[PDB]
This record gives C-alpha cells, structure tokens and sequence, in this order.
C-alpha cells in the first residue's frame, strides 16, 4: 500500500487563470508524497480528459484506467460545480467496480461530514481532520490488515453492500430492545441504531440516514468486529448533514454495544443511563451468537441490512480448504455484485440468477441471486454438487 | 449501440482516419481528437498509458503500436467491456499491417501518401466495426466449420496444394475456413482471424490478387493472396511468396462434398448433429487447436434475431474472459417475469472453452451436467 500509487485530490474545473501552479489548480491533496507526485503531475490530462468526455458524450467520467510504470491505476472523477474530485488506487489490490462503490461511499461521507464538499474542500482548519480520514480510508484499502483475517477477507464485498451487518434477534430480546430504544427516545432525536459485537442488533433509523451512519463508522475503526475488546468510554458528538436545520450525530460505546442517535437542533448521561439497564440482554445474546449451505450472504437492500453466518459458525464450519472457500467466495462476489451493479443501473433508470463453479476438489458453486418483483434482495450461496 | 474508431500519426500528431460504426456500419471535430491526441501524448511523455477513461455513457481505448501509431475507440455500447474494445484494437492494427506492412506503419512517415495507401484498408475496418457473423475478431480464435465427415476434403485441399506449389492453402466459406492446410493452421492468430475475415469482408469476384502482409509470418515480405471463388460464398485461399486451372481438376470431382457443407458456413454444425434441444447456441472454444465453433441458429423460435444471439453470446464472452482467465459459470438473465429471457453457461476444461445459450425453459439445476454433456458430444469434432 505504501508503494502502490493512490492519490486523492481536488482540482478546480474550468480554470481560468494564467498562474498554472499546482497550488491554484489544486485545493486538496492529502498524500503530497511521492506515491502522489506522478498524479499530481499528469492531473492535466484528468482535467482535459473529463472536460472533453463531458462535451463529446452526454455523461461524464466515472472512471479512467491508467498503466502506469506497468501496473495498473484506476482514478474516479467527480464533477459538481466547477470542481474535480479524483480518487486513484492500484487495479490489483481494489478492482474498478470496488473503487466506484468506494468513491460513492467517500463522497457521501464528505457531503454527510461537511455538507457541500466544496465548503468542505475549501476550508483549510478541517484539512487535518481529512487528512487522517484519508490516511484511514487509504490503510483500509490498500492494507486490509491492521479469526482476525474474516472480516478483513469478506470486507471487499461487506464494505461494497448498501447494507450492514445485521444479526438473527430472538423476538423476546428484540422486544426488549425495542423496549429500551422507545425507552431511550422517551433537541430532538430522529431515531437510533444499537450495534453489538459490530452487529446491527436494533434499528429504529431511516434506512438512509442508517447507512450514512455506518459508513461514517467503517470510514473510522469505531464498528469493532470479532467480538473485540469491549469499547471504554468512545462518545462522539459531532455535526452531520444526511440529505434532509442542524443535525447532531451522538454514538455511545460502551461494553460491547455501540448505540447511535441522530439529533436536531446531557443526553449522554440519560443514553449512559439506558444502557446501563441493558446488562442482562449481553447475556441472552452471547449464547445466541455462539449457537447445505456453507455460506449465505442474503441481503435486503429496502430494509439496509444483511445477514451473514456469525465467525463463530464459520469456526465451526472450519473444514479443509474452508479460509481459503471463504476469501475465494468474497472476491467472486465482487464479479457478482458487478454485474448486478449493471442490473441495478439499469432498474433504477426505469442478470438474476448469476452463478459459477470452482474446484480449487468441492464444488463450490457459488451463486448470486437477485429479487425486484418483491422486496428487492440479493443472495449469494454456497452448496456442493450433491445439494 | 455507436462506436467510433480513430487512427493517428503518434509522433506527428495528425489524424489518419476516423471510421465509425454509429447506429450500424454506415455512419467528428478537429478539436476533439486533437484533444484526444494530445492526452494520449501527455500520458505518453509522463511515462503513464492510457488504457481506459470510460464514463457513463460511453467508454473509450487508447493504444499507442510500435510507437508510431495511435488508435481510439469511442463505444456508446451498452455493456461494453473493456475486453472487447483491447481485442478490436489489437485486431484492426492487424488488419492495418495486413493491408500495408510494417514499413510504411512505424519509422518512415508518409504524410499525405499513407492516406492513399490506407484507403484500401477502410473496407476491412469497416467491417470490423459492424456486427458481422464471426466471432474470430472477439475471441481470436479463427473461425472454423466442422467438415461433413469427410477426410477426402483434406486430402484434395493437400493435393492442390501440391499442385500449385504451395503450402498456405484454404477453403473458407462465408469467412468461416472449412479446410486449411497444416502451414495455414500453424499461421499466426492475428492474421489467422484476418485472412477469412478479409476474403468474407471483399465483394465476390471470379478471382482475386491482393498484396497482403503477414503481422506474424512476414510484415516485411509482401506476400500474394489469390481468392478463387468456385462458388459464391466460398473461396479457395492460396497464399504464396499465377492461373492456376486446378480448380476443375480436384474440386471438380469434389462437388459433392463441397455443395454438402456449402450450407454449413452459418450452419457451423454437421448436418443432423445430435445435440440437447435446449441448447440455442454453440460457442466451442479450443484455445490448444486455437479455432472456434459458432453455430448461432440451432433454433429460431426463441430470440428469433441471430444478431440478438450473437451480441448475447459475445457479451457473456466478454464477461467470462475475466472469471474463467472442471470450472464453471452459469449467468440466467433476462427480465425479471419468469419464462422469459436466456441462460448463458461457460465450462473450461483442458483448454476447450465452451459457451451455451440454452432456452427460457431449461431448467437451471443440471446446467452443468448439460454443459459436460455437450462438450462430451463435442469432442470428437474440434
């Protein structure tokens, strides 16, 4: 990662002044190293090459694909209002349909952190604060690293789904949960999502606002997974803007749950005080977390949620050639979900029942199916040729 | 469903020609592709290729060959892959050596002759854009023709060869080779995929001498092809470093045989061959021998339009060339009602690629069985 090319970076569109410093077309640039000076460089040809397509074609740039010094650079524009926004990463690590969801995913966080990415570009006090986000965004890229291999094996296609990870609940707590979200609710707070163990266990949210919130955590190492260290104390109290005056994000971690709210213009001490109740629910949970289809990724995209089999399962769905069946499963469902994406493109304008087979000796079969008639779905399954 | 190809003097900066295929065959600004030309030549200066800028509509392919030549693609096509347009550029550079050579492409500049010379070579490229019959400028695999069951066709095409002093010796019919000579088989891919697809792509004459260059056997050595057309349609290929009257002494006891697999240029299928109903396309791939079978019309009654299947079939090609390079795929697609739409299936096995389009209908759970199936019945012939 650290020798591969990635450069972000925010020229102004349709320039018009005579000082041609790299300064005057560009107004961020986070790396400013020398895995971003070749960029920095040939970002001409990014300008005129998006100007040009946006004249001869209808359509601008989404995405260019530059073979530089040998190996291969994926950049993905972005044209607003008089302004660039270009993200570049090596093909072989982050294939293309993954830098576009990236590059989604990453101007959706900006718009949700600043408001307009203009304003959020164009003021220098926040340019440490997007400098680390970068430097985050960019690690998890390109070093998937830093049981603990799963979520960073299936994180090429977790990260890719307009969803999250979502856990079987038992009605009996998820009654108690609703009970202490109503509880929680009794400014002004426009809903809430409870996670635990990295799990969406509750969510009282707008499937939008609740994505934005997830994505704003996994741009950040604040959604733990694995059972992870129970988090301390991390509160954050900071100022979004998900698409709809003021708005407030609040999230609480403390043991293992990871509880959001969303406010509109001391609640961190009643919120302490709800969830401090919460100290038998762990309990009921823990043993239902540790308590033929090898691998299911079925998803709602309506609800925003999807589910997967728990890593204790797949500790104890360990077999032969299982850590190498699972990777091998996430990086195909990338191919997958492509060619769904294409599908996608083309309903919401307004191919299902994709599937391969593998030997690399049990027939892996794993198949992508998609749902549009009814409530919008996506599975992705594993089965032998016996099944 | 728009493409437009450009070619360009690389080092000079002035364009050559810009044949476009836009709503079809028959169909720019000076600024423009003076702009195109000039990013290619700034990423080629900072030592940056420029492989790819797709953008949501279109999605365009540079490629700079031997330095000395640059080519563009602009393709509004819907599901486009990048696969493809790789594939047509390598392919129409082929074609442009064929047509000129080596010289007269890199080093030496003709100004304003190389548009004379290159003018011959529009009808070919032409043809490369449209929405042929093969698949050979896809795949690169030549495209070939099981033969009806009969060695006798080989023997007289080597007994002619014999005769008119010759190794590179071929019968293509429709720009499909039903029989070739061991040397024509050995003959470089590129131009293996371009011979047939010239002789196919020229209007039918009683004869024909053209000066071709080979990109693999000789870019420098101006090789004679003769195109002998015996019947329209099919055409004897004689490749050679004058009036042959051989035709009537071997193929005339041979009419019967020949009139046998006249149709089968888009047959690509031995007569009665036994194959599963389901199954509405043929795609056999055998990268080893390096030939394809494409039969399209097994049956007309479901997506009754070749062209639809062939742009189906090409498609999923394109789509499985990044999966595939025992495995295999299968892609159902269609609309979303049930009963409608195709099913595409893929299988690799000891480098004999197989692709098949099957009905609405079939049933997906024994897609593989009857992939393995077809492939078995398949063998024997390529």
């Amino acid at each position: 990662g650290l020798n591969t090319p990635h450069i972000i970076m925010y020229l102004t569109l349709q320039l018009d002044s005579e000082t041609s410093k790299e300064e005057q077309e560009i107004l961020y640039h986070y790396p400013m190293s020398e895995a971003s000076q070749k960029l920095k460089s040939v970002r001409g040809i990014f300008l005129t090459l998006c100007d040009m397509l946006e004249n001869v074609t209808g359509t601008q740039v989404t995405s260019s694909s530059l073979l530089l010094n040998g190996k291969q650079i994926h950049v993905a524009y972005w044209k607003e209002s008089d302004k660039l926004l270009l993200i570049g990463l090596p093909a072989e690590e982050v294939p293309l349909p993954r830098l576009r969801n990236m590059i989604e995913n990453v101007i959706q966080t900006l718009k949700f952190m600043y408001g307009s990415l203009d304003s959020a570009f164009c003021q220098i006090e926040n340019v440490p604060r997007l400098d680390h986000f970068f430097n985050l965004f960019f690690q998890r890229a390109l070093q998937p690293a830093k049981a603990q291999q799963y979520d960073a094996s299936s994180a090429v296609l977790l990260d890719n789904l307009p969803g999250v990870r979502w856990l079987t609940l038992p009605l009996e707590i998820k009654m108690e949960l609703d009970m202490a979200l109503s509880d929680l609710e009794a400014y002004t707070i426009l809903g809430s999502s409870l996670f635990y163990k990295g799990y969406l266990i509750c969510s009282h949210l707008p499937k939008d606002d609740l994505i934005d919130i997830a994505v704003y955590c996994r741009h950040y190492c604040l959604l733990p997974l694995a059972a992870k260290q129970r988090i301390g104390q991390l509160i954050i109290w900071r100022e979004v803007f998900p698409q709809h005056g003021r708005y407030f994000l609040l999230v609480v971690g403390l043991k293992h749950y990871m509880l959001c709210v969303l406010l509109e213009a001391v609640y961190v001490d009643q919120v302490k005080t709800t969830l401090h109740q919460l100290d038998g629910v762990d309990s009921r949970i823990d043993e239902r977390l540790a308590s033929t289809l090898f691998h299911y990724v079925a998803l709602e995209t309506v609800q925003g949620i999807f589910i997967t089999p728990t890593l204790e399962e797949v500790a104890q769905l360990s077999g032969s050639i299982h850590p190498q069946l699972i990777k091998n499963f996430h990086q195909c469902c990338l191919s997958i979900r492509a060619v769904f994406q294409q599908t996608l493109v083309e309903e919401k304008k307004k191919v299902k029942e994709h599937g391969v087979l593998f030997e690399c000796v049990m027939a892996y079969w794993v198949v992508g199916r998609l749902f549009l008639h009814p409530k919008p779905q996506e599975l992705y399954v594993c089965f032998h040729d016996s099944v | 469903g728009t493409v437009h190809l450009l070619c360009l003097a690389a080092s000079s900066g002035v364009p050559l020609f810009c044949r476009s295929s836009r709503g079809g065959a028959p169909a720019l600004p000076f600024s423009v592709i003076g702009s195109l030309n000039g990013v290619h030549m700034f990423g080629q200066n900072l030592e940056v290729q420029l492989s790819s800028a797709r953008t949501e509509n279109t999605t365009v392919v540079w490629k700079s060959f031997h330095d000395s030549i640059t080519l563009i693609v602009l393709s509004s096509e819907v599901g486009i892959s990048e696969l493809r347009l790789e594939r047509l550029l390598q392919m129409v550079f082929g074609a442009m050596v064929l047509l000129v050579g080596l010289e007269e492409l890199t080093n030496i500049r003709n100004v304003e002759r190389l548009k004379k010379d290159l003018r011959a070579s529009y009808c070919l490229i032409d043809s490369f854009l449209g929405d042929s019959e093969l698949i050979g400028d896809l795949t690169q695999c030549v495209d070939c023709v099981i033969p009806p069951e009969g060695s006798l066709l080989q023997e007289a095409l080597s007994g002619f060869a014999e005769a008119a002093g010759t190794t590179f010796v071929s019968l293509v019919v429709s720009g499909r080779v039903v029989a070739a000579t061991e040397g024509w088989w050995r003959l470089g891919t590129p131009e293996a995929v371009l011979l047939p697809w010239l002789v196919g792509s020229l209007p039918p004459q009683t004869a024909r001498d053209y000066p071709v260059y080979l990109p693999h056997g000789s870019p420098t050595v101006p090789h004679r092809l003769l195109t002998l057309t015996l019947l329209p349609s099919l055409e004897l290929c004689l490749l050679c470093g004058l009036y042959p009257q051989l035709l009537e002494r071997w193929w005339q006891p041979l009419l019967d045989p020949l009139r046998a697999c006249l149709p089968l240029g888009p047959r690509a299928l031995p007569s009665g061959f036994p194959l599963h109903t389901d199954i509405l396309g043929l795609l056999l791939l055998h990268l080893e021998l390096k030939r394809c079978l494409f039969t399209v019309e097994p049956l007309g009654d479901k997506e009754p339009s070749p062209e639809q299947r062939r742009r189906l079939l090409r498609n999923f090609y394109t789509l499985v060339t990044s999966t595939h390079f025992p495995r295999a795929c299968y892609l159902v697609l269609g609309t979303e009602e049930p009963g409608t739409g195709v099913r595409l299936v893929a299988l690799q096995l000891g480098l004999r690629r197989l692709l098949l389009l099957l009905s609405p209908q079939s049933p997906t759970h024994g897609l593989r069985s009857l992939a393995t199936h077809t492939l078995h019945a398949l063998t024997p012939l390529l």
